[PDB]
C-alpha cells in the first residue's frame, strides 16, 4: 500500500497473508469469507506468463495477523488449504478479468478478537454503495512504493472513480468485471495498492446496517500511485453467482 | 524475511 | 455469516476506528 498508514488493531479482522511454504514469503493477500473459505485474485495463484501455477501444498493461509513478518504468537492462526477454485473464464491472457478465487481450508478457523469474516455483499447493497465518489478501505503488506515493505498491514481509503475516467486512465480493456478507485491528480491527495497486495479486499461499511463488505478485490494497476492512474478492483458482487456456485457445490 | 513459523504447519 | 461484517473490536462494542468517518462523509 503506497502512502497508506498503519492499521489500528483489530481493524481488518477478515485480512488474510496467502504465504508460501518453502522458500517461505509473502505471495499476496486474501480475505475470510466464512470459517472454512478464503477469497483472493485468480493472478494470485495462477499467472502463466510469470511461471505462476500454485497448487493447494504450495500455499499456507495467515489469519489474524498485523505484523508483516513476525509470528504472531497466540495470535495468528495457520491453515493449510483443501482445495483452490479459480474463476473459469478469468482472463489472464490479456486483463485480468474475472480475477477471483476461492479457497477452502483444510478445517474451520476459530474466530477470535483478530478473526472474524466479512459480508459479500447482495444487489442492493452494491447498487446502492458503488457510486463514483463513495470511498473503501484497501489494506495489504505490500510494498510502500512502486520502485520498501511494510512492519504492519496497512490501510488507506479511495474514492471509486467514474467509469469513463477509469477507461480513459489506461490502454488495458477495462470490463463490467472490474472497477477502478484512486484519487484524481487534482484532488491533492493520494494512495493505492501495489505489489504484494494483491488478492486483498476493498471493503465499504454499508451506512444501512452498519456492516463491512467487500466490494472489490485487488486486482491490478500500472505501477503504483501514478497521477492519471487508478487502482483496479475485481467486481465481487458481479461474480457472486460464481462464489455462490462453489460454495453449494463444495461447502 | 520471516520469521520462522512452528513446524507443526509445515 | 450473520454476525459477517461486525468486527469484534469496534462494531460489537460501539468503538469507530479513526478513519471510517471519511468513509461515511462519502456516502452522499
Ligand atoms: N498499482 C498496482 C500494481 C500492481 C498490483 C498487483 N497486481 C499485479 O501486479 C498484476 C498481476 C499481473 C500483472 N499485474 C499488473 O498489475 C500489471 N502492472 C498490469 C497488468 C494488468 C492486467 C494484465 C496484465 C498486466 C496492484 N496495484
Ligand atoms: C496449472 O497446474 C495444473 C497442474 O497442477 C495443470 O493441470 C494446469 O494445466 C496448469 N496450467 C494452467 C491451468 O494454465
Ligand atoms: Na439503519
Ligand atoms: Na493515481
Amino acid at each position: 500500500i503506497v502512502e497508506g498508514s498503519d492499521a489500528e488493531i483489530g481493524m481488518s479482522p477478515w485480512q488474510v497473508m496467502l504465504f508460501r511454504k518453502s522458500p517461505q514469503e509473502l505471495l499476496c493477500g486474501a480475505s475470510l469469507i466464512s470459517d472454512r473459505w478464503v477469497l483472493t485474485a485468480a493472478h494470485c495463484l495462477l499467472y502463466p506468463p510469470w511461471d505462476k501455477n500454485f497448487t493447494e501444498n504450495d500455499l499456507l493461509v495467515r489469519i489474524g495477523k498485523h505484523s508483516r513478518t513476525r509470528y504472531e504468537r497466540n495470535i495468528e492462526k495457520i491453515s493449510m488449504l483443501e482445495k483452490i477454485y479459480i474463476h473459469p473464464r478469468y482472463n489472464w491472457r490479456e486483463n485480468l478479468d474475472r480475477d477471483i478465487a476461492l479457497m477452502k481450508l483444510k478445517k474451520p478457523v476459530a474466530f477470535s478478537d483478530y478473526i472474524h469474516p466479512v459480508c459479500l455483499p447482495d444487489r442492493e447493497t452494491a447498487a446502492s454503495l458503488l457510486q463514483a465518489g463513495y470511498k473503501g478501505r484497501v489494506t495489504g503488506w505490500g510494498n510502500l512504493k512502486e520502485t520498501g515493505q511494510p512492519s504492519v498491514l496497512q490501510v488507506v481509503n479511495l474514492p471509486i472513480v467514474e467509469r469513463p475516467v477509469c477507461k480513459d486512465s489506461t490502454r488495458i480493456r477495462i470490463t463490467d468485471n472490474m472497477f477502478c478507485a484512486g484519487y484524481k491528480p487534482d484532488e491533492g491527495k493520494r494512495g493505492d495498492a501495489c505489489e504484494g497486495d494483491s488478492g486483498g479486499p476493498f471493503v465499504m461499511k454499508s451506512p444501512f446496517n452498519n456492516r463491512w463488505y467487500q466490494m472489490g478485490i485487488v486486482s491490478w494497476g500500472e505501477g503504483c500511485d501514478r497521477d492519471g492512474k487508478y487502482g483496479f478492483y475485481t467486481h465481487v458482487f458481479r461474480l457472486k453467482k460464481w462464489i455462490q456456485k462453489v460454495i453449494d457445490q463444495f461447502g | 524475511d520471516f520469521e520462522e513459523i512452528p513446524e507443526e504447519y509445515l | 455469516e450473520a454476525d459477517c461484517g461486525l468486527r469484534p473490536l469496534f462494531e460489537k462494542k460501539s468503538l469507530e476506528d479513526k478513519t471510517e468517518r471519511e468513509l461515511l462523509e462519502s456516502y452522499i
